[PDB]
């Protein structure tokens, strides 16, 4: 399977510099051109640039050519994007994109890495269990969850039982508070007759603050 | 659906063996569509980029695709010395450029042994007879074979591709079909071979009743 | 530099044919622009559909086709499906750089209305012990994508301390939203109950939680 | 409606010339599916003999490839006369990665079968100066190109012989040569060598031509 995984995103101060990476697997990386594309909040896609398999040609959006440096290391199956002297307009999801062998130039996309350009401080989340009970039960299923409060910047990801529990999981988009902090909730639906047989863990990852919280969620007493 | 296919061809054997002739490596791109307006070629000799290739204008095929050919003139000495030729094909619908490499086969060159063989006695019942030219023990496989009679070329012949023999050398056979009467008349037919490991790159063997 | 223009939004119905277009500010879109089409689904899931004007990427359904029509590039969907609801971007090649158009949101009509599923959680013991209280109202699987949320302390309306998200489209074409009610632990403990009331297409779903 | 790029590819192969011309041997038609992804590994096979669906075909275990794809093979045993009479063999391939099934049809090369003429040629006089000599078997005027050729002596296939592929002749028929290499001493001592040929257009599908000094 073709896999592209961006990393290196997070909080950066205005005027700062940041280098993103994109780890490729499932194909011979040395055969393909690679693109970088971004999407700022509430905006469309904007191409950043591309690089030939051998790095002999590097093309850029003309207006962005002095703000970004694209490079690659074929032996390490990795694509890089150096961002220099970033401004608020550079806040965006950054995607590495591989063309297919022939035809589609923007065929395979990574999930993207979010770069937040801000003078605000990093803040890790406070995680609280949302315990299942008779009150969160409806017929054959019961809901339980985790409340992920007061973090900055985005994003937070939530898994359940280290990814072993995937059916019935719903992580909701975050609320942006008047405080400038974010909060989100993740809910999992389980069989109602299963309540009392086990405890659960929500694995909350806030990569921008290098913090991960594995919170125990147990049926209400 | 899979887009263009590339085929990289060596020079004609006679072209590499005659300084008066111009040997060329040919990079052929088929299944080029109307939506492939540019077909770029990069050429390398032993990994070094070269700039002397000539692209021919696109030629439409009866299956509604185009054929695009790039020709690279090579030195006789470079081909025969085993230099590697690489053709790289690209455009903005080729996310993975296509590369093909060709070179003369590696190993000590070996002299072709040329043997003419008359028709079998059993074939003398037919109105047309087969004159056989066996060319064996040669290396590399690049070779040219033709037939002649009384100065003029005989063209009613068919030659097999070279076959890899049990010792690592190649062999082939060339079959010249003639009317029995021409063979019974005592006319002399000749099998001529051009290969790098022959004197002045040429030899000739005759056959007569 | 060059500007690429697309329609902001278009509507179609299941089984119909819809054509999305892509215009170049420099003049006629040519095969040398190698028109590309990309589909964007929820949770920022992008997939390339077409490149080199009309070449489909692997796994792309036959109903999607690309072409050039005089001076514009076009993406035609023949026999549109509800799963084709998405934002479609085109990209054009200008000798040494690609330029994306602004994108086209595609609505597929005829989808049935879906009432929201509402789950309301009270403050956790742990949060209350940290001297904070948050009521969490989770709203999902509604269609069309518009709700209004009202909160009550017993039977009285509450607007202070409420933060509600905008609805966001889910992978199944339905929408989700969240509403948070921030209180002091004293307000939580002193009322008989609180309610989250979700109004969708003139009908309301109300969930209540109590400290007891 | 054609398939998009990067999908499975089907290759249909005919039976061996020898297997169809010997009642003892079992001739089989082979359907090979390449570029089968790990995400969609299940391949369904449907076989048809002149449009009539059959069930005797066996699906071989899927072979793991170095390029991280699967090779799926279906083997259908065919009736000798059915293949020779020109019956069409259709292989239908169904897979989750495909928008529509791929269909390949194989039949014996159409055209009037033509009888091969088999001629054995002794070594050229010039070759008699060497340690090893070449005995040549010329097989010509045959149609279709499907043929089996063997050089043998004393009921043993010879250890050192090579046959050229069939070559399309100017009259639309085919020819080939088979070169037998033997030690000159074996040739000079009067040993008999034989070129054995099997083709559908030979009487009894077999002929043998022998040569000696
Ligand atoms: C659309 O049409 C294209 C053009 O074909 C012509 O037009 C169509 C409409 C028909 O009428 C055709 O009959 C007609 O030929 C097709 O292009 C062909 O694609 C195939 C691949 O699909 C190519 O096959 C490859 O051929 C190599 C050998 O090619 C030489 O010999 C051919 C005769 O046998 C000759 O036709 C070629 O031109 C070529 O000739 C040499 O050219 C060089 C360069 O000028 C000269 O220096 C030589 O002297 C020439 N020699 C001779 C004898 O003339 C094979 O080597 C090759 O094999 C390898 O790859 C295959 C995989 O494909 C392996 O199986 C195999 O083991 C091996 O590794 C391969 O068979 C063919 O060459 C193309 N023809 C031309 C003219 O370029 C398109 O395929 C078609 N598209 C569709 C969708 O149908
Ligand atoms: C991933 O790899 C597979 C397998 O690749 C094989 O192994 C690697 C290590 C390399 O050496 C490859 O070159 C090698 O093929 C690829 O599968 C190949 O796909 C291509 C097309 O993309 C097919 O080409 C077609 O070939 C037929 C003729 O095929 C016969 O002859 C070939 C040698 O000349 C053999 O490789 C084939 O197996 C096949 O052999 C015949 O098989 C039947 C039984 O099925 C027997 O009855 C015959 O006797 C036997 N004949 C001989 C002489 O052995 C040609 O007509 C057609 O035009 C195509 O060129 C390959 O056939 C196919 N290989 C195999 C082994 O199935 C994938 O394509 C790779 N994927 C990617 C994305 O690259």
């Amino acid at each position: 399977e073709v896999k592209l995984l961006e990393s290196g995103g997070g909080l950066v101060q205005p005027g700062g510099s940041l280098k993103l990476s994109c780890a490729a697997s499932g194909f011979d990386f040395s055969r393909y051109w690679m693109n970088w594309v971004r999407q700022a909040p509430g905006k469309g896609l904007e191409w950043i640039g591309e690089i030939t398999p051998d790095s002999s040609t590097i093309n850029y959006t003309p207006s962005l050519k002095d703000k970004f440096i694209i490079s690659r290391d074929n032996a390490k199956n990795t694509l890089y994007l150096q961002m220099i002297k970033v401004r608020s307009e550079d806040t965006a999801l950054y995607y590495c994109v591989r063309p297919y062998d022939y035809g589609a130039w923007f065929a395979s996309w990574g999930q993207g890495t979010l770069v937040t350009v801000s003078a605000a401080s990093t803040k890790g989340p406070s995680v609280f269990p949302l315990a299942p009970s008779s009150k969160s039960t409806s017929g054959g299923t019961a809901a339980l969850g985790c409340l992920v409060k007061d973090y900055f910047p985005e994003p937070v990801t939530v898994s359940w039982n280290s990814g072993a529990l995937t059916s019935g999981v719903h992580t909701f988009p975050a609320v942006l508070q008047s405080s400038g902090l974010y909060s989100l909730s993740s809910v999992v639906t389980v069989p109602s007759s299963s309540l009392g047989t086990q405890t659960y863990i929500c694995n909350v990852n806030h990569k921008p603050s290098n913090t991960k919280v594995d919170k125990k969620v147990e049926p209400k007493s | 659906a899979g887009g263009p296919s590339v085929f990289l061809f060596p020079p004609k054997p006679k072209d590499t063996l005659m300084i008066s002739r111009t040997p060329e490596v040919t990079c052929v791109v088929v299944d080029v569509s109307h939506e492939d307006p540019e077909v770029k070629f990069n050429w390398y000799v032993d990994g070094v980029e070269v700039h002397n290739a000539k692209t021919k204008p696109r030629e439409e095929q009866y299956n509604s695709t185009y054929r695009v050919v790039s020709v690279l003139t090579v030195l006789h000495q470079d081909w025969l010395n085993g230099k590697e030729y690489k053709c790289k094909v690209s455009n903005k619908a080729l996310g993975a450029p296509i590369e093909k490499t060709i070179s003369k086969a590696k190993g000590q060159p070996r002299e072709p042994q040329v043997y003419t063989l008359p028709p079998s006695r059993d074939e003398l019942t037919k109105n047309q007879v087969s004159l056989t030219c066996l060319v064996k023990g040669f290396y590399p496989s690049d070779i040219a074979v033709e037939w002649e009679s009384n100065g003029q070329p005989e063209n009613n012949y068919k030659t097999t591709p070279p076959v890899l023999d049990s010792d690592g050398s190649f062999f082939l056979y060339s079959k010249l079909t003639v009317d029995k009467s021409r063979w019974q008349q005592g006319n002399v037919f000749s099998c001529s071979v051009m290969h790098e490991a022959l004197h002045n790159h040429y030899t000739q063997k005759s056959l007569s009743l | 530099q060059a500007v690429v223009t697309q329609e902001s939004a278009l509507t179609t119905s299941p089984g119909e044919t819809v054509t999305l277009t892509c215009r170049s500010s420099t003049g006629a879109v040519t095969t040398s622009n190698y028109a590309n089409w990309v589909q964007e689904k929820p949770d920022h899931l992008f997939t390339g559909l077409i490149g080199g004007t009309n070449k489909r990427a692997p796994g792309v359904p036959a109903r999607f086709s690309g072409s050039l029509i005089g001076d514009k590039a076009a993406l035609t969907i023949t026999g549109a499906q509800t799963e084709d609801e998405a934002i479609y971007f085109c990209a054009l090649w200008y000798s040494n750089h690609w330029v994306f158009g602004g994108g086209t949101k595609l609505t597929v009509l005829g989808q049935p209305k879906a009432a929201p599923s509402v789950t309301l959680f009270p403050p956790s013991s742990e949060e209350l012990q940290a001297n904070k209280a948050t009521l969490v109202c989770l709203i999902s699987d509604f269609y069309p994508g518009a709700v209004t949320v009202a909160w009550k302390a017993d039977s009285s309306p509450v607007k202070a301390g409420v933060e509600t998200t905008t609805p966001s489209k889910q992978s199944n074409n339905k929408y989700a939203a969240s509403s948070y009610l921030s209180l002091t632990p004293e307000q939580w403990k002193s009322h008989r109950s609180y309610s989250c009331q979700v109004t969708h297409e003139g009908s309301t779903v109300e969930k209540t939680v109590a400290p007891t």
